[PDB]
């Protein structure tokens, strides 16, 4: 009964994460004056799976030059980590229920930037050699960041229990309160995903594929998957963490319901800032990283730390 | 036998023809954008606090069924 739930978690995830591609596609299309699919089906509803089929019929090519077991194990490692993001998210009910979820989530997104490293140099080719060293660089440039934020916004929490935050915002969304950290967290995930303005590691413009130049087929499409999983559940995680919906003990259903369309316009935004703005260079994101947003992370890290003892507003829960 | 006939601009000219730079300013004040997000703290500040007490005092009152329930 306990697998029945892990795949009613991880089947509609990936369905989403298909029907995704097309909503990325009709919204660019209609931001740049044009339609986009609406051939392969009605409103190309189709598309996605012709794009799934094509992918997993077409040959997939080992380089003679690539270290096979790494470039085989990359995609594996990014799916089954893309996939197990999920299990200590509370929609209101956790699959897993954890003490500290959100240094989980941490550390399994540290674990997750090894697949691009090592399909980057499994690969044994120049540009991919390149993606993985900008994605060494991103990495640094985001991390420390990234958890003093973290930090910072669940000292209000009182714990690092995933479940505690819809207790926190049963009155109030945690954002009229960490706003600048909710700026700087946002921009974090978006440099976090590999998403416009830092898709860096790709880098299709600069580097024609980036890291995954050599994949094609089947372990190509693992990728794209893995990282349209990631975009939904950091943003399911920003909506988590920001924007409290109201629950109900009795009827849950109006949580999930709240929920999913937070998270969906915070991917539709994410979408928008895609089609909107040029790429940045990826010194100027460390730059950025380093320079602007950790004087002010620090700054409210420490302000965060005083202001419930000012206040006499500590969480319970030690 | 009849008018010359080409394609000419009518009579009179043509409408003027803009060119130049437009962007507009449309924008607020810095000092009402500031104000606006320092209320905006304060209000979530206050609300959490009064929040965050009424946790504190719930706690204590299952701390005690606890108590009364361990002999
Ligand atoms: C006790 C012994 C320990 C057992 C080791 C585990 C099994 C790995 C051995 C099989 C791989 C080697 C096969 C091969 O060489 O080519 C295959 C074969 C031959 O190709 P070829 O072109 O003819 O010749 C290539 C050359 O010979 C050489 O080509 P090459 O450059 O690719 O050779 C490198 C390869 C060659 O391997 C060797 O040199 C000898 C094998 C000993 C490796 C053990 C070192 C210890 C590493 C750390 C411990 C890992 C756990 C081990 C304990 C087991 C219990 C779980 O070494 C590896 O890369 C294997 C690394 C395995 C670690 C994977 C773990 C994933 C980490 C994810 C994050 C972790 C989270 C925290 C936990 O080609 C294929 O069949 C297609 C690819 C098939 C590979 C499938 C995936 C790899 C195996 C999965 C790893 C197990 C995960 C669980
Ligand atoms: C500026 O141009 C560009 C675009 O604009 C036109 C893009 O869209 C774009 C993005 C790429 C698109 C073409 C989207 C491609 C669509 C995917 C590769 C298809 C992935 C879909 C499957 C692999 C998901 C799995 C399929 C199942 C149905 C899901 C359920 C799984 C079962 C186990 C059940 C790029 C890179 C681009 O460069
Ligand atoms: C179907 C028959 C099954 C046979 C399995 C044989 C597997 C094999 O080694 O063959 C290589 C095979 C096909 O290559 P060819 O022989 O050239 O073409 C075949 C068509 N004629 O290549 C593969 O598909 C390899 C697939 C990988 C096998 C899966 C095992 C890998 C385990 C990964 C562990 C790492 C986990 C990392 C994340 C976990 C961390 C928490
Ligand atoms: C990979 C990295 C492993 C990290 C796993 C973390 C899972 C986790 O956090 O769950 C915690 C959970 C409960 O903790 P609490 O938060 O206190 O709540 C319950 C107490 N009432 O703890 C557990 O259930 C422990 C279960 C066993 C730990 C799992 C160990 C996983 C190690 C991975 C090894 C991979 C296989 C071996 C070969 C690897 C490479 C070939």
């Amino acid at each position: 009964m306990f697998m029945i739930n892990i795949l009613s978690l991880i089947i509609p995830i990936l369905l989403a994460v298909a029907f995704l591609t097309l909503v990325e596609r009709k919204v660019l299309g209609y931001m740049q004056l044009r339609k986009g699919p609406n051939v392969v089906g009605p409103y190309g509803l189709l598309q996605p799976i012709a794009d799934a089929l094509k992918l997993f019929t077409k040959e997939p090519l080992r380089p003679a030059t690539s270290s096979i077991s790494m470039f085989i194990i990359a995609p594996i490692l990014a799916l089954s980590l893309a996939l197990t993001m999920w299990v200590p998210l509370p929609m209101p009910y956790p699959l897993i229920n954890m003490n500290l979820g959100v240094l989980f989530m941490l550390a399994m997104s540290s674990l997750a930037v090894y697949s691009i490293l090592w399909s980057g140099w499994a690969s044994n080719s120049k540009y991919a050699l390149i993606g993985a060293l900008r994605a060494v660089a991103q990495t640094i440039s985001y991390e420390v960041t990234l958890a003093i934020i973290l930090l910072s916004v669940l000292l209000m929490n009182g714990s690092y229990t995933l479940s505690t935050l819809i207790t926190t915002q049963e009155h109030i969304w945690m954002i009229f309160t960490s706003w600048p950290l909710a700026m700087m967290w946002f921009i974090s995930t978006l440099a976090e995903t590999n998403r416009a303005p830092f898709d860096l590691t790709e880098g299709e413009s600069e580097l024609v594929s980036g890291f995954n130049v050599e994949y094609a087929a089947g372990p190509f499409a693992m990728f794209f998957m893995a990282e349209y999983a990631n975009i939904i559940m950091m943003n399911a995680f920003t909506a988590i963490l920001f924007l409290g919906a109201s629950h109900d003990p009795h009827t849950p259903e109006l949580y999930t319901i709240n929920f999913v369309l937070k998270t969906l316009a915070l991917t539709i935004t994410f979408l928008w800032i895609r089609a909107s703005y040029p790429r940045f260079r990826y010194d100027q994101l460390m730059h950025l990283l380093w320079k602007s947003f950790l004087p002010l992370t620090l700054a409210l890290c420490m302000w965060h730390i005083s202001l419930p003892i000012m206040t006499a507003s500590i969480p319970p829960q030690s | 036998a009849s008018k010359v006939k080409q394609d000419m601009p009518p009579p009179g000219g043509y409408g003027p023809i803009d060119y130049k730079r437009n962007l507009p300013r449309r924008g607020l004040s810095g000092y009402s954008m500031f104000a606006v997000g320092i209320g905006t703290l304060l209000f979530g500040y206050w609300s959490m606090m009064k929040w965050n007490r009424e946790r504190r005092r719930l706690q204590i009152e299952d701390f005690e069924a606890r108590i009364a329930l361990m002999p």
